[PDB]
């Protein structure tokens, strides 16, 4: 209608009272000249510029993307298709026919929503919504614009199609399949190499577990992606979508069909996808400077618990981490510590970990999937693997409670891990390797409860010692009971009854720059130092192996990066033996 | 709606037929269609790049010449019948009923392209994840490996009977020939399955090598089809 | 003759008076500022205000709550005019409830009062409230507001018309599952179950497990060899004596409160002062407390009888099903996860998958008496860690998983 040509002339005038839009397409144009892959077709548009150049246009893609959309798709097209002459001897036949598509940005008013929040007040509306992917469907290719030749009477025809999701206004459906003759009747000449088609894809969204009240199954929602978008996702990715929320079929409208339970089936059109200081640099080079940094730093961390200074630098080191090796052999070498942690269940661990969980950037939570070598299937059928937190936690951490509630299937999975940070899954017609390098820090308790102190985790938890020697440090902690020393810890609970912030900066930088390398000071000190470990027929928390010299390195080198020091010093590794004698005892 | 193209069949088909009688090995094709003449030979296989070398054959003597071999690449699905075409009047019920022989296209050879200054981007070796949409009725080149193939299989292509009324053999229950047609009387039909066209097939399944792959995804698979030689 | 209805609807509104104000007037106005579409009548005020619209409504609402729903929505748009869609009608009641035994073949579209506990929830459905629709033949257009499309067109053979789904508007739905109490049910029977169905801003409002009070039309849809399965439209859900509240303050002021109180439970038993009073500990219970960081004190007092046989251990859980409010017994070998638990189930009358809760469900803001607690398996002992420590249960069946409070 004169409507709709209204509102193509509306949007244009849009495209070139802001000459910002239509330039960058140019850009787009000179670039997909000049590589005669392809740019796509496809802008961004700031609705906060869209509301204040036309105040209904701009609530009119909000409220009635139907009326408002397609008007300014085709004049988006009609600019890219006009601003060139398109001088390509074949390409301009097929290349250059393929329309226009808009993305939206800046402020959404109301219309920033979640699967939950969303509802049948916000059909038919251009709406953003915030969630998880959970899976995504398979990508097929979709017609589009049909070309034909009719040899009889030697010239060549066309023909287009509709969709109910691709047409967001009601058009009348298409559901012809090709044409096999047309208006004159003749048999026609399929052209494939001219016809025109899109991929289509499908996904679910679903509200994110952050905000999920208890007591309730979760709010999911589908979205459909095509051309670009097609597959830009993969499952468990953040995402904030924007597109159109708007419904289909009927819910039992036609002939009788009158059940109280049919209801209407409703999806998103989804157009755009959003997934998820030197000042403070020179503070943090500075701060370590002094002394006490170390100690300093070992003091913010856990401030809920008092004492367990060990552990609290143990926690620093291990963030800090090694440096990893390559050799002429194609070796490489580990550089990752691990921290594992023994005595009674209440005491002190659960509160530790959560600091740590909490803290850390990459931390992710594990109890007794996480191998990565299993499959989930789609709707249709096709399946897909599912991540696994132990290869998630690549350049990570990873927090587990319960260890040693884990099942012997995990064990010998983690073995790799642990040792030679990959995962070899070795499946029924699906065989990979995947990168598993992620520091380890979990918990684990006595069976009985109440720590035997006399005695090794090896017989109070009786988990195999291949698996044990495979943690760089073990502490045991037990509520052994000072009646005035627990009274000051447990003030601070009656009362219930470095910043942080810069510190995450602190450990950020340090081993983003600091690549130590070890140096003659620290040679001596291995040797001399493991040599007498070896000496040592005393009993100790666990035998002296070659893993203890490469504990020492990996904990010297974590001390360097606390010093921010590219080279190793006699300081690091004198350090590194105190503390895995404090381990050892 | 009519539209227009720049593609011109009718240039294509005479330098179809051209290529066919004057390129070389007498002619290279010629030789082949007289084997098959002398009914040696079951399957014809055309060379893309001896039409390659035909078109910068005609493109260094100055001749008129158009680029059939993309007009092929592009709408593979149409000029397999087009040579069909080319032979069924050039080799030494409608005839497509009762056709035996096979055709099929190889691919050009990247040397080659190169050696004639052009891109093949058909031929390139490229993945099953690659092949967009814009790759429909286009024939390519794949590199993968096979991961799985069904046994023979019939194929019927048309489907044969017979007429007790008039006698006459029907291709697609009731007879549509013009004797029963105008008869008041018709003869119902039962399969000639002696008489049907049958074409051998399998059903293959192409899949993506680990170095395929990209970071952390599954190999994905194509349907490869084999019929007939 | 139905504008009078309207008539006397506005003026029950506009210029009802209660407190010297115009409580329903402003409190609609209050709700439009708010924008809520929805008022709360009181039917207490109703039958004060017009006894002949109630014998009507209370006899045959067929008609009378259409046109509820289309007088208020004009009185409230006229509001809002006033000050600068179709509001939903909440009835709140005080008056006696029929016993879910009692419901007949005699109250059908009667609106009747209930008040049970619900067992199960559904998830959120749209249904549809406002149509438009086009003939295919001829482009023909209106619109529609159980409902089904004309067969002919109004200008084209059967069935012309499609619906125009960007002019179009719909509201969403869910669908309950209530029980009556089953301390109120008689041994030797299973609690009758109900099916409920609420709309637009009465969804989403009760769990299972909550216990309600009901305000519904009693009605059946088909869904034997004409069984049709009942259902309720709800209208409105809620969730002592001054003479008992002295009564019991007066026991409050009594010397020996505890000791009595001690001695009354299980009085035909002798002697066992002290397991008698912690049992009493136990229908106390605690009071609750909130960590600064969200987290909540288990307030449940949760004992453990470990004696020789012989020693009246099970008569003591017994005596508590009897006096506490809200008591549920079960035996530790007649248990499961899933019975004890909550779980997933699909609903036949709906043919959907409902989240169920189950006897450790059914106890919350209660105590339950499990009995044999040794001879229970482990996995059910181990849901019951998480009900313990955290008054909460997982579930994580088939596909989909879910977490459930549970202060049991
Ligand atoms: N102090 C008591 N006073 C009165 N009856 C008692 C007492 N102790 C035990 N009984 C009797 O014991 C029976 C209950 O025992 P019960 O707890 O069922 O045994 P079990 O421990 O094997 O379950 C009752 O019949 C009750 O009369
Ligand atoms: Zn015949
Ligand atoms: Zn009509």
């Amino acid at each position: 209608d004169a409507v709709f040509g209204d509102r193509v002339r509306r949007f244009q005038e849009f495209l070139d009272t802001f000459t910002s839009y239509r330039d960058s397409v140019r850009s787009i144009q000179v670039y997909n000249s000049n590589n005669a892959n392809i740019l796509p077709h496809r802008i961004i548009i700031s609705l906060d510029d869209l509301r204040e150049f036309d105040r209904s246009f701009w609530s009119g893609i909000l409220v009635e993307p139907a009326y408002f959309i397609p008007p300014a798709e085709k004049a988006l097209t009609d600019l890219a298709d006009s601003m060139d002459d398109v001088p390509h001897p074949n390409a301009s036949a097929v290349s250059s026919r393929h329309p226009w598509k808009l993305s939206f940005k800046g402020s959404f008013g109301a219309h920033a929503l979640s699967p939950r929040t969303l509802t049948a007040q916000h059909l038919n509306k251009l709406v953003s919504v915030e969630g998880i992917v959970t899976k995504t469907s398979l990508v097929r290719p979709k017609l589009i614009r049909s070309v034909h030749y009719a040899a009889k009477t030697g010239r060549f025809h066309y023909r287009d199609y509709t969709d109910a999701t691709t047409t967001l206004t009601t058009r009348i459906p298409t559901p012809a399949i090709y044409p096999t003759e047309d208006t004159e009747g003749n048999k026609l000449t399929t052209e494939y190499g001219y016809s025109t088609f899109i991929d289509h894809q499908r996904i679910t969204v679903q509200e994110m577990p952050e905000m999920a009240p208890a007591g309730q199954l979760p709010r999911s929602i589908d979205v459909i992606l095509d051309d670009d978008l097609v597959d830009k996702t993969k499952p468990g990715d953040r995402v904030n979508v924007v597109g159109v929320f708007k419904s289909l079929g009927a819910g039992g409208m036609n002939q009788s069909n009158s059940n109280t339970l049919i209801g209407f089936k409703t999806l998103i059109l989804g157009n755009t996808v959003y997934p998820l200081t030197d000042f403070d640099i020179r503070n943090i080079n500075k701060l370590s400077k002094k002394k006490d940094i170390f100690d300093i730093l070992s003091q913010s961390l856990a401030p809920s618990i008092y004492g367990h200074d060990h552990i609290k630098k143990a926690i620093l080191l291990m963030l800090m981490g090694g440096v990893e090796k390559n050799l002429e052999n194609g070796s490489h070498l580990r550089g990752d510590i691990n921290i594992l942690m023994v005595g009674d269940p209440s005491t002190a661990k659960s509160q530790l970990l959560r600091f740590v969980l909490n803290t850390a950037s990459l931390a992710i939570a594990t109890t007794g999937g996480l191998t990565a070598a299993v499959t989930t299937d789609r709707e249709t059928g096709e399946r897909r693997l599912e991540a696994g937190a132990m290869v998630l936690a690549d350049r990570g951490v990873v927090c587990i409670d319960e260890f040693d509630k884990m099942t012997d299937v995990d064990r010998v999975a983690i073995h790799e891990v642990m040792e030679q940070q990959t995962v070899t899954i070795a499946k029924a017609g699906i065989h990979t390797t995947l990168n598993a390098r992620c520091s380890v820090i979990a918990a684990a308790n006595p069976v009985f409860g109440q720590y035997d102190v006399n005695r090794d985790p090896h017989q109070n938890i009786a988990l195999p010692d291949s698996l044990l020697s495979r943690f760089d440090l073990l502490f045991v902690v037990t509520d052994d009971i000072n009646e005035i020393r627990d009274r000051s810890i447990s003030e601070h609970v009656l009362r219930t009854h470095v910043t942080i912030p810069f510190l995450r900066k602190y450990v950020q930088y340090a081993k983003e720059r600091v690549i130590p390398q070890l140096t003659q000071e620290a040679i001596n000190v291995i040797v001399k130092n493991y040599t007498d470990l070896r000496n040592d027929d005393n009993t100790k928390k666990s035998p002296i192996t070659a893993r203890t010299l490469e504990t020492l390195i990996r904990l010297a080198t974590a001390h360097a990066k606390v010093r921010l020091s590219k080279t190793v010093n006699k300081v690091d590794a004198k350090v590194a033996a105190n503390l895995l004698r404090f381990a050892l005892l | 709606p009519s539209i227009q193209l720049p593609v011109d069949y009718n240039n294509l088909f005479n330098e179809i037929t051209d290529f066919l009688v004057t390129f070389k090995q007498g002619p290279k094709y010629m030789a082949m269609l007289q084997k098959v003449a002398n009914r040696e030979l079951n399957s014809v296989i055309i060379d893309l790049d001896d039409i390659l070398q035909y078109q910068n054959e005609k493109f260094l003597q100055g001749t008129q010449a158009d680029d059939l071999v993309s007009a092929i690449q592009q709408n593979a699905n149409h000029f397999t019948e087009l040579f069909c075409r080319a032979i069924d009047n050039n080799m030494p019920f409608p005839p497509n009923l009762t056709r035996r022989y096979f055709l099929y296209f190889k691919p050009l050879s990247q040397n080659c392209a190169r050696r004639y200054r052009k891109k093949a981007i058909s031929s390139k070796p490229l993945s099953v994840r690659q092949i967009k949409g814009d790759f429909l009725g286009q024939l390519i080149t794949v590199r993968g490996i096979i991961t799985r193939v069904s046994d023979v299989k019939p194929a019927v292509e048309v489907i044969a009977y017979t007429c007790d009324q008039c006698g006459y053999e029907v291709f697609q229950s009731e007879c549509t020939s013009e004797e029963c047609s105008q008869n008041q009387t018709k003869g119902q039909l039962f399969m000639s399955t002696r008489a049907s066209k049958f074409s051998a097939f399998q059903e293959c399944k192409i899949q993506e090598l680990s170095q395929q792959v990209p970071v952390g995804h599954i190999p994905r698979s194509l349907n490869i089809h084999v019929n007939g030689t | 003759d139905n504008t009078e209805i309207i008539k006397s609807f506005k003026n029950f509104i506009l210029e009802f008076r209660l407190d010297s104000q115009f409580i329903y007037r402003d409190q609609l106005r209050n709700n439009i500022l708010v924008k809520n579409y929805s008022l709360t009548v009181n039917m207490e005020h109703l039958i004060g205000y017009n006894e002949d619209i109630y014998k009507k409504l209370s006899d045959e609402p067929s008609d009378i709550i259409p046109l509820f729903e289309t007088a208020i929505t004009q009185v409230a748009k006229r509001i809002s005019i006033l000050s600068r869609p179709t509001f939903q009608l909440i009835l709140n009641s005080n008056a006696n409830q029929i016993p879910l035994r009692d419901l007949d073949s005699e109250h059908v579209s009667k609106i009747v009062r209930l008040s049970g506990i619900i067992i199960s929830t559904s998830v959120l459905s749209s249904r549809a409230t406002y149509l438009s629709i086009m003939c295919r033949n001829c482009r023909h257009t209106t619109s529609i507001t159980t409902v089904s499309l004309p067969r002919s067109c109004l200008s084209c053979g059967p069935d012309p018309y499609i619906i125009i789904h960007e002019s179009s508007k719909f509201i969403d739905q869910q669908f309950l599952k209530l029980q009556e109490i089953p301390e109120l049910v008689p041994v030797g029977e299973m609690p009758r179950n109900l099916t409920m169905t609420c709309d637009r801003y009465l969804t989403n409002k009760v769990i299972p497990g909550t216990r309600v009070t009901i305000v519904g039309i009693y009605s059946i849809y088909n869904s034997g060899v004409a069984i049709r399965t009942p259902y309720i439209k709800i209208l409105g859900i809620q969730s002592f004596t001054e003479e008992e509240e002295e009564e019991f303050l007066q026991l409050s002021r009594n010397p020996k409160l505890y000791e009595i109180l001690t001695n009354s439970i299980a009085p035909s038993i002798f002697g066992n002062e002290d397991i008698k009073k912690a049992i009493v500990c136990l229908l106390m219970g605690g009071s609750k407390k909130i960590l600064p960081d969200g987290m909540r004190l288990r307030g449940d007092i949760n004992v453990l009888l470990l004696g020789d046989p012989g020693t009246a251990k099970s008569q003591l859980l017994k005596f508590v099903e009897k006096v506490s409010p809200i008591a549920v017994y079960t035996s530790g070998k007649g248990s499961s996860a899933a019975g004890l638990t909550a779980s997933v189930q699909r609903d036949p009358m709906t043919r959907e998958f409902y989240l169920e809760g189950g006897a450790m469900v059914l106890a919350d803001g209660g105590v339950v008496c499990i009995d044999e607690f040794d001879k229970m398996r482990d996995e059910d002992r181990v849901a019951i860690h998480e009900a313990m420590e955290q008054q909460t249960i997982s579930i994580a069946k088939a596909g989909i998983t879910t977490v459930l409070n549970s202060r049991t």
